[PDB]
């Protein structure tokens, strides 16, 4: 139906909810501007793989309480 | 003598308690079958009534053992 | 007399075993989950206390343990118990306890058959210990930083965990986290 | 089968709780299928050490009797550290059947245990000979080779 | 105030505590240990990356409430 994703900056872990079928762009920016930081300032990981744009969580076999790291540059 | 009618009394309690377990299980099945909405709660509520019976039976059982020396 | 004495204790065991089965069944099949169960345990506790009392003269049991833990297991199955009990001014109480995880350390799956050790208190799933104690008759406890050595013969069926697991599986059957207020729903 | 179920849950626990910077997943075999007995992992270096900015690959090869017998862990080919073997193998005490391994040891406990040894090389038990000569001879340039291997590994 | 709320986890289970700021952490370690069913010497404790020493009280480390102590397995390399 709709799953829950913990996004970790490093200290704080702002925690979100998306339809399994939603391109992870949306979550990415949600976090981004909840941080005020602009997007291409940020890198979002999962299983050490850079998450790309169109990828829905349904693809990546995500579940309730999975963690998505967020690094910079 | 009194000791004995007490003993046979206890065994009656035990077996009463057992058949009540079965009943509960059975209706807990009737409910895991999840069967628009009314009987579900209805069944579930009878179940509640049965757990009462259980707690009460244990009650009898216990005080009943004051008389085996 | 010895036969009669032992025979009596037989009856009392079945009594306790009977309390066990009711308690188990009580939790394994409840619908509303608030402080309405408090009256449940109350009766059950008093009954037990009474029963135990009589036995004391007549002729420990886990049932008691179970009973003094159950209220907590209710509010949260993963509770740690403020088991440290305020000796006067113990000012470092182990308050609120916290959270434990309900997955066997060996199988790494949740518990389907808890089996508490007796040299320590380490709870492992039956399938876990049985596979671990295969071949070797004695091995170091599979929990880390535990020195007591352990054979297959050192384990009893743990009721505490069975509850905590039964509670927990119920305490999600309906809803685990629901619509978490902290779950920003991304549109 | 229990070894395998263990690993399957292990994976999803990792995904739910794992130290920031680290990563771990199993590898695909020639089929396209998952080899739950072989894993890729990356261990980041502690900030403020010459190992900082470095994120170092190790593989974990789990035996068939995991968790009875613990898994072997390998840094690359010829990794430069006093306690890595020239074969890239490392042997942590908790990673040792004969020492302290137990079936309750978290993967998280293992990665953390490794990265701690990165800037805490125990000199009482060297496992390589270039890395240890330089660690006692002159850290001056040891640190230098450390920094090249550090920078090396930020792909 | 005078007491503080410390969380002491080990990577699986965690245990909250209330502690006078002046209680030496000996009794806390001992507590977590004897409570976990684990042996003392086969553990190391970390408050913010400091290997805590046994008789060092919480305001020596300027702890605050909801701070965390990690109990890892005392280990070594070779
Ligand atoms: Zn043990």
């Amino acid at each position: 139906t709709h799953i829950n994703l913990k996004v970790s900056d490093g200290s704080s872990e702002i925690f979100f909810k998306i339809k399994k079928t939603t391109p992870l762009r949306r979550l990415m920016e949600a976090f981004a501007k909840r941080q005020g930081k602009e997007m291409d300032s940020l890198r979002f990981l999962y299983d050490g793989i850079r998450i790309q744009a169109d990828q829905t969580p349904e693809d990546l076999d995500m579940e309730d309480n999975d963690i998505i790291e967020a690094h910079r540059e | 003598d009194e000791f004995l009618k007490a003993k046979e009394k206890i065994n009656e309690i035990f077996e009463k308690l057992n058949t009540i377990r079965d009943e509960v299980i059975k209706k807990k099945n009737q409910n895991e079958y999840y069967r628009v909405s009314q009987k579900i709660k209805d069944i579930d509520d009878q179940i509640q009534q049965l757990l009462l019976k259980q707690r009460h039976l244990l009650s009898k059982m216990a005080s009943s053992m004051k008389s085996l020396k | 007399h010895m036969l009669e004495a032992r025979d009596l204790s037989n009856i009392y065991q079945q009594c306790y075993k009977q309390i066990d089965e009711t308690i188990n069944q009580l939790v394994d099949s409840t619908s509303p989950s608030t402080i309405g169960i408090e009256e449940q345990v109350a009766d059950i506790t008093s009954t037990y206390k009474l029963l135990s009392t009589y036995e004391s003269e007549s002729n420990n049991t886990d049932t008691l343990k179970i009973l003094k833990v159950l209220p907590y297991i209710w509010n949260d199955p993963t509770c740690v118990i403020p088991d440290l009990q305020n000796p006067a001014d113990e000012d470092d109480l182990q308050i609120e306890g916290g959270k434990i995880e309900l997955t066997c350390p060996i199988t790494c799956k949740p518990y389907e058959a808890p089996l508490i050790s007796r040299k320590c208190n380490h709870v492992f799933d039956r399938d876990g210990i049985q596979n671990y104690l295969q071949g070797y008759t004695t091995r170091d406890c599979p929990q880390a930083a535990c020195s007591q050595v352990v054979s297959m013969r050192d384990f009893v069926r743990d009721p505490i965990m069975e509850l905590r697991c039964k509670i927990a599986k119920m305490k999600e059957s309906q809803e685990q986290d629901k619509r978490s207020s902290q779950a920003i729903d991304v549109l | 089968s229990l070894c395998l179920q263990r690993l399957q849950e292990e994976r999803k626990k990792w995904r739910k709780d794992h130290p920031f910077g680290f990563y771990a997943k199993p590898v695909k075999k020639a089929d396209g299928s998952m080899d739950l007995q072989k894993w890729e992992a990356g261990i980041p270096g502690k900030e403020g050490t010459n190992w900082a900015g470095g994120v170092y690959p190790i593989t974990v090869e789990y035996p068939n009797e995991y968790p009875s017998k613990p898994p072997k862990v390998k840094f690359p080919a010829g990794f430069y550290h006093p306690n890595v073997y020239p074969s890239g193998t490392i042997c942590l005490s908790i990673l040792n059947e004969d020492q302290d391994w137990r079936p309750a040891i978290t993967l998280k406990q293992i990665v953390l245990g490794v990265q701690d040894l990165l800037d805490s090389p125990n000199p009482n038990s060297p496992k390589q000979e270039p890395a240890w000569r330089s660690f006692s001879r002159n850290k001056a340039e040891y640190d230098k080779k450390v920094l090249l291997q550090a920078r090396q590994y930020s792909k």
